[PDB]
RNA sequence: CGUAAAGCGCACGCAGGCGGUUUGUUAAGUCAGAUGUGAAAUCCCCGGGCUCAACCUGGGAACUGCAUCUGAUACUGGCAAGCUUGAGUCUCGUAGAGGGGGGUAGAAUUCCAGGUGUAGCGGUGAAAUGCGUAGAGAUCUGGAGGAAUACCGGUGGCGAAGGCGGCCCCCUGGACGAAGACUGACGCUCAGGUGCGAAAGCGUGGGGAGCAAACAGGAUUAGAUACCCUGGUAGUCCACGCCGUAAACGAUGUCGACUUGGAGGUUGUGCCCUUGAGGCGUGGCUUCCGGAGCUAACGCGUUAAGUCGACCGCCUGGGGAGUA
């Protein structure tokens, strides 16, 4: 469930500070941790529709705060995605 | 969800009147007390209080005549989902003129009546009968 | 104005927020009743009395609970005015176009039963008509002398009695309520917040209305 | 658009529609004035002329519009900069038949193998078919399996909806609460589209106790292609795909704001005494009764069908026909 250990080592690694957890771009990384992290749960299992409900939700939250982001400041825009693998 | 606070203000005083309360409050912006000031000076109202800081808590005090509510009809026109404008000479009498159009000119917010002695047309907000 | 104690509020929790204005909490669940401003309302619905009273008006005392009932009974037949302690007979305001033949019935009866018929077929039916005058008594008793419309009603408890106001409202008349916590004052004109049942609190309350319709004739 | 025709079964979500609040800014939409033009006729207004009128006819108004120019800047739009009451993230916890996967426990039914023991057993309104002296049923011991989880159990809980129930483990979704920290309008809805979606049914391979369409026999009956009884296949159970419909129903779209009360249930949490199964408050979900009001009425009624705002679906007499 994104250990709390983890979200230790995000929040330091894109945030403002460490002491940030709202900033868009944060939040972001979150949602991809935990997407990437359900890939194996999901790859496997194939049945899960109540979970998968559950991942499809963080999808979208994802995409929504990046067209946010996009449209203030393509700048870091562009780094996020780049500094974290995204943009199919 | 929060669209238009505007017919949020005529609502929380319609239902006000239906309850007999003493008075509405409700989050206030610059708009909404400048309609305040037209039904004050007009008289559907008393004393609107604009107490607030960054919580802008505007109550608007009630009138009533006798046990009978003072404001006998507010209903919002140009909403959100469709605004409306009229000429200077078009505009509409609301209770056959003695009512009141509280309508947006180039000169601010005023009564119907204002607008014509001031020639004058704009969006339409509401009517109070 | 606390004149005597325990006048203060009571009842229930069930209460009726109608009469959210004149509140107090208490330690059992309970509503208090704030007579404060409540002391006003009795002091003035007096002065109306007073007025109409030299007007030369009636006044109608009615009382339920068969606790207080002869409590009021003694209050109409105090001063010169009419009561109803009995079961308010619905309909007698409104319909006193007909109520009044009954009027009439026992007025003979009465003369029948004092000095009147009393053995002219048999003790058995004699017996018939001295019961049904007291079933006349307990209804029309304090009030046949009236014979046309009252112009004030002056009701010990809104709960039980809400019938007659409502009628009494009906009609162009006036009504004074001693409502309670339970009570609905929107059908009463000149409301009279605290307790109805407490069978001491009408003693205080219909003897000062007593004297205030003693001397109201004025 | 609760019951008359009318809320997609539920959901996510691009275009589209609409959008909190502060200030400045620009002047697009909006407003004022002027101008160019808006053919004449016709209509309207006031006149005039044919004996009046119809009719002809003078001047005006209008031509509801469009383009340009100059001012106005409240409201909406574009831009820039914020704010935090919307939304979202984190920390510590809580309840739960939330979902998928792997094991597992006991009762019972059926069948098989024996022991004991003897004329019924079973079934019904009665009865018959049927099982039985090759020895049943009943009862005892052992074994085989398949499916469902008594009691707890609660107009109790969870889930978008369909749904979901013994116990243990693993992977995992969501909801809600205390206290603050943080991001800074990042929203609401949503045609097309995608996904999920009871039971039945379909395909491939397993499994097959009980139950049971079809089917058979026996009754009932005027008939009985049924209702009842004795048996019984597909199916119902598992795996992977398809189907996409339900009176998929609070017959009530989603989201948000405001508007008297009462009794309950359930899950958090601050405080007074835990001084004694408690008292004082504030939140989430849910049950019933009813005020104003609403409504054709029945009824709904702070979980609204009350008062309003945003957006989407849908109805337009019945039958024909949700059919060709």
């Amino acid at each position: 469930s994104l250990s709390t250990e983890a979200t230790a080592k995000i929040v330091s690694e894109f945030g403002r500070d460490a002491n940030d957890t709202g900033s868009t771009e944060v939040q972001v990384a979150l949602l991809t941790a935990q997407i990437n992290h359900l890939q194996g749960h999901f790859a496997e299992h194939k049945k899960d529709h109540h979970s998968r409900r559950g991942l499809l939700r963080m999808v979208s939250q994802r995409r929504k705060l990046l067209d946010y982001l996009k449209r203030k400041d393509v700048a870091r825009y562009t780094q996020l995605i780049e500094r974290l693998g995204l943009r199919r | 969800s929060m669209q238009d606070p505007i017919a949020d203000m005529l609502t929380r005083i319609r239902n006000g009147q239906a309850a007999n309360k003493a008075a509405v409050t409700m989050p206030s912006s610059k708009l909404k007390v400048a309609i305040a000031n037209v039904l004050k000076e007009e008289g559907f109202i008393e004393d609107f209080k604009v107490e607030g800081d960054t919580k802008p808590e505007l109550e608007l005090t009630l009138k009533y005549f006798q046990g009978k509510a003072v404001v006998e009809s507010i209903q919002r026109v140009s909403r959100p989902g469709l605004r409306i404008y009229k000429r200077k000479d078009e505009l509409p009498k609301v209770m056959a003129g003695l009512g009141i159009a509280v309508v947006s000119t180039s000169k601010g917010v005023m009564t119907d009546r204002a607008a014509r002695q001031a020639g004058l047309g704009g969006e339409i907000i509401c009517y109070v009968a | 104005m606390l004149k005597a104690g325990v006048h203060f509020g009571h009842q229930t929790r069930y209460w009726n927020p109608k009469m959210k204005p004149f509140i107090f909490g208490a330690r059992n669940k309970v509503h208090i009743i704030n007579l404060e401003k409540t002391v006003p309302m009795f002091n003035e619905a007096l002065a109306e009395l007073n007025k109409i009273a030299s007007r030369k008006g009636k006044i109608l005392f009615v009382g339920t609970k068969r606790a207080a009932s002869e409590a009021v009974k003694d209050a109409a037949l105090s001063c010169d005015q009419f009561f109803v302690n009995h079961r308010w007979l619905g309909g007698m305001l409104t319909n006193w176009k007909t109520v009044r033949q009954s009027i009439k019935r026992l007025k003979d009866l009465e003369t029948q039963s004092q000095d009147g018929t009393f053995d002219k077929l048999t003790k058995k039916e004699a017996l018939m008509r001295t019961r049904e005058l007291e079933k006349l008594e307990n209804s029309l008793g304090g009030i046949k002398d009236m014979g046309g419309l009252p112009d004030a009603l002056f009701v010990i408890d809104a709960d039980h009695e809400h019938i007659a106001i409502k009628e009494a409202n009906n009609l162009g008349i006036p009504v004074f309520a001693i409502v309670d916590t339970n009570s609905d004052p929107d059908g009463v004109d000149f409301v009279i917040p605290g307790n109805d049942d407490a069978i001491r609190a009408v003693t205080l309350y219909l003897g000062a209305v007593a004297a205030t319709v003693r001397e109201g004739r004025s």
